[PDB]
């Protein structure tokens, strides 16, 4: 269930190998299966040769907690995952990003959380490690080769992306309105003010459900309905060429608005397909991604359709007594 | 509070030679330190971010490396057009903070000074004032001392020193002394003196004009 | 595209305050924090803080927290610095400075402001007096331009408006009382001199004083 959206996991040879820019989503979503794009962050913020994701690509990438309802979804997108597509941005940890307790950071080269107002990624440069507490990177050797598997790479969360439907400020102000009312003993999370405390605690580890709606920061939730629909938007179709992988974004864009090359039931249903007498000696073919749609919030009184909704792990200070 | 420990402050070196500047953090700054070279007059510019990267358009002689708290940048062929302060910064943790520089200077073939002296304006002398100016330039090593003689009499007061930035091009020093008498001081003496003390002559270079 | 405006030069008694402003361009302005660089004469630089453009939320260097108040205007892409408590020791270029991983481009960015000069000190803002320097001959020759008593600095000297450049050395402009003399020496073949018009052209923008003196022979 949790296998490739696309693509079956790299077998590079060469650390050095460029990452090439492609245009197409399929070709995107490949690259998001063969963990080519935290490879990609991982070159550019961390000193990093190489790749992860060797031979496991983005199915095997660790997670925390390690039951992780979303990650059986192929087809849901981690925050490093709609970060290559464009639809949020994992940033590099700084010293003011705090590590949370709990995973086993020991061996990671990279791993990401949601933080309260973004996502955060921790790397490690080439032939490093994460020690055991994530808060240092040190020597190993047994990362010399740059092909590192997917277990060296940690997605903090059980998170879920997809693209939302923008509400307005006074809304989220509202949503944030209400969140505090359901956490009125959080103080700040992540270094960020919540609720107005003079007195606090150290900041603790704070796992809470949450959704990104695209303002200052995610609106974390207790009591919160959620419903998964299924839109069968183009987003949610991949094309490729059963043996030469994803097709060009002009294949791709044919397929989804020409009707005209093969696919699975539901993609000829929505964006229509021909069977028998193949135009194209090599025709691509889209199919549906694993995944259980996009999902609604139901939250303070309101439906949000948000960028990310997870349960995760964050800092938060606790109010003092 | 993150302390950026740079050494060498000063660097002489010529231009071929590999420089390599260390900075030490005080405390782990991951690769999040940016080295800058900075020529007078211009706002620092950004050689090398997050430690070991070139930033764009840099010349494949800057590189930097390091992780935690050694941090080394490295002109691995030094050349002239690289006179500059170079620092590190620290942008882990705010406040983000820099390392001391590192003055490169170019050492080089030495060159006495082209001097040359001046006497005061028609339009100066209308003022009541009397500049004497005297260049020295494009001369190595900066180190260089100038007399001001009034007929043959030593002058401190009223000398004004500048000394050029070392050059871009050439790798040398300039020099400008001024010396700004009156005008009825300056009608009543004759020959007035710029007197070079410099390494590469043997006596010191010395030009001069007669005119009260 | 891309480009950091930094307010002009400025000149205030001390105990006043000045406002330094920084107009972002080029590039989406809430989405970099804005740091200000103090650099003094031959020093190096102090960060003096970060705004973040989004939040008007600022983090200091400590040794600032009370010299200067950072703000930032969304509305025009400006992010001031208001530097109280003036003194001597506040004159210094000031820079404003985005810079960081540019998460659109994908890039790392680095971009400076001009600087803005502070001076801090009481002195008469002073126009120069500007006086050619003929070598009253060889294979070379060299002129000269004498650029005195102004305040404060900037001063631009250029000789031939900026035409002739090659051959020129403008020397620091000193500082005695309180007034700066500025030098400035140019290196022409001999053939080029007396026959072309050589101007060393001034400019001290504090006075509103544009100047140019020919250097005709003696
Ligand atoms: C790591 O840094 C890489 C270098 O910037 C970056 O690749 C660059 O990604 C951008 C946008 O994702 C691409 O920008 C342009 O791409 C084409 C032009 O060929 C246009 O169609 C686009 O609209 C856009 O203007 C660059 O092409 C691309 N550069 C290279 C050399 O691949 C990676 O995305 C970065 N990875 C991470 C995880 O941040
Ligand atoms: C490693 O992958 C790279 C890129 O695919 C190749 O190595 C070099 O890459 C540079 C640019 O990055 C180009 O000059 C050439 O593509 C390669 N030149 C050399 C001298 O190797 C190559 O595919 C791999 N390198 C190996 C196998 O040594």
């Amino acid at each position: 269930d949790s296998g490739p959206i696309i693509c079956a996991g790299p077998i590079h040879s060469n650390k050095s190998a460029d990452i090439p820019h492609l245009l197409g989503y399929s070709e995107k979503i490949c690259q998001i299966d063969r963990l080519i794009h935290v490879s990609s962050w991982l070159r550019n913020h961390s000193q990093f040769q190489g790749y992860v994701g060797q031979r496991g690509g983005r199915s095997q990438v660790s997670y925390y907690p390690a039951e992780n309802s979303y990650s059986r979804w192929s087809g849901l997108l981690s925050p490093c995952d709609a970060d290559w597509l464009g639809m949020l941005v994992v940033k590099k940890a700084k010293g003011s990003d705090m590590i949370v307790p709990g995973p086993s950071y020991k061996g990671k080269v990279f791993f990401e959380r949601p933080t309260f107002d973004g996502y955060v990624g921790w790397g490690c440069g080439s032939g490093k490690s994460r020690t055991e507490s994530g808060e240092l990177c040190s020597s190993d050797s047994g990362t010399s080769s740059g092909l590192l598997p997917s277990n060296r790479v940690l997605w903090i969360g059980d998170v879920a992306c997809q693209p939302m439907t923008p509400i307005p400020e006074e809304t989220f102000l509202e949503l944030k309105s209400f969140s505090q009312s359901e956490f009125p003993d959080i103080c700040k999370i992540d270094g960020i003010v919540f609720n107005q405390c003079e007195g606090e605690s150290l900041p603790q580890p704070f796992d809470v459900a949450w959704m990104d709606v695209g303002h200052s920061h995610k609106i974390i939730m207790r009591e919160h309905k959620t419903k998964w629909v299924q839109e069968s938007s183009s987003k949610d179709f991949v094309c490729y060429k059963e043996g030469t992988g994803p097709c060009s974004e002009s294949e791709e864009k044919t397929c989804k608005t020409s009707g005209s090359c093969r696919g699975d039931m539901q993609f000829c249903k929505v964006a229509g397909c021909e069977h028998g007498e193949e135009a194209s000696e090599a025709k691509c073919r889209c199919s549906l991604v694993h995944k259980p749609g996009e999902v609604v919030v139901s939250y303070g009184g309101m439906r949000v359709r948000p960028k990310c909704y997870g349960f995760s792990r964050m800092m938060a200070t606790l109010e003092v007594n | 509070d993150v302390v950026m420990t740079q050494t060498p402050k000063f660097l002489l070196v010529s231009a071929g030679d590999r420089v390599t500047i260390t900075c030490k953090a005080s405390q782990s700054v991951s690769n999040d330190v940016a080295w800058y070279q900075q020529k007078p007059g211009q706002s620092p510019k950004l050689l090398i971010y997050y430690a070991s990267y070139r930033y764009t358009g840099v010349p494949d002689r800057f590189t930097g490396s390091g992780y935690g708290t050694d941090f080394t940048f490295t002109i691995s062929a030094v050349q002239a057009e690289d006179l500059a302060v170079y620092f590190c910064q620290q942008n882990y943790n705010s406040p983000y903070t820099f390392g001391g520089g590192t003055k490169l200077e170019i050492k080089r073939a030495d060159a006495a000074p082209t001097v040359s002296i001046f006497p005061p304006s028609s339009e100066q002398l209308t003022s009541g004032g009397a500049s004497v100016v005297c260049f020295l330039n494009n001369f190595y090593p900066k180190d260089i001392n100038v007399k001001w003689k009034i007929d043959g009499s030593e002058r401190q007061n009223g000398v004004l020193n500048s000394w050029t930035d070392q050059d871009s091009k050439d790798s040398t020093y300039s020099m400008s002394s001024t010396l700004t008498l009156t005008k009825d001081e300056y009608e009543r003496h004759n020959s007035y003196t710029c007197e070079a003390t410099h390494k590469t002559s043997t006596s010191p270079i010395v030009k001069s004009f007669n005119r009260g | 595209e891309v480009q950091l405006q930094q307010s002009g030069a400025e000149l205030v008694k001390p105990g006043a305050s000045v406002k330094l402003s920084c107009k972002a361009s080029g590039y989406t302005f809430t989405s970099h924090y804005m740091y200000w660089v103090k650099q003094r004469p031959g020093q190096g630089p102090e960060w003096i803080g970060e705004i973040n453009p989004t939040n008007g939320g600022t983090k200091f260097n400590e040794k600032f927290k009370s010299k200067a108040t950072l703000t930032v205007d969304k509305s025009s892409s400006t992010a001031y610095i208001q530097l109280s408590s003036l003194t001597s020791e506040d004159s210094a270029v000031y820079y404003c400075s985005s810079s960081g991983y540019d998460y659109d481009g994908r890039a790392y960015f680095d971009y400076w402001g001009q600087g803005t000069t502070l001076t801090v000190s009481s002195a008469k803002t002073t126009p120069p007096s500007v006086y050619p320097l003929a070598p009253g001959t060889n294979s070379m020759v060299t002129l000269g331009c004498l650029v005195k008593g102004y305040f404060p600095e900037p001063v631009t000297v250029t000789w031939n408006s900026g035409s002739l450049s090659s051959g020129v050395h403008t020397f620091p402009a000193v500082l005695q009382s309180d007034l700066y003399t500025l030098s400035s020496s140019v290196t022409v073949p001999s053939s080029t001199w007396p026959s072309e018009t050589v101007t060393c052209n001034v400019a001290h923008p504090a006075s509103s004083t544009k100047v140019d003196k020919k250097i005709v022979p003696r």
